[PDB]
């Protein structure tokens, strides 16, 4: 937001803003634990503890 | 941990070309003066006599 940048600054901040979401996407499918993409869809697991 | 979960790194190349500088040159041009020359005698051929 500062007023002390430059457009093409911004979109160079742009550019890591972007680096961020991509790698947080990458996690977000890539992640898993014994075939459950754990954050990949809203989910209910039931643990048989009776 | 399975076939196709890379990340992707770019390489470009670099030179003075590619960056456009290989044309930069700062020299003016002289100014160019000059005499008539003397054209000295003889020199021997392969002519043969």
């Amino acid at each position: 937001a500062n007023s002390t940048n430059s457009q093409s600054d911004l979109d160079s901040i742009q550019a890591e803003i972007t680096q961020r979401l991509n790698e947080i996407d990458r996690v977000s499918g890539q992640t898993q634990f014994n075939g459950v993409k754990v954050l990949a869809q809203d989910n209910t697991l039931t643990i048989q503890v009776g | 941990a399975n076939d196709g979960e890379t990340i992707d790194i770019d390489l470009k190349q670099i030179n003075s070309q590619t960056l456009g500088l290989d044309t930069l040159n700062v020299q003016q041009k002289y100014k160019v003066s000059d005499t008539a020359a003397t054209v000295t005698g003889y020199a021997d051929t392969t002519i043969a006599l």
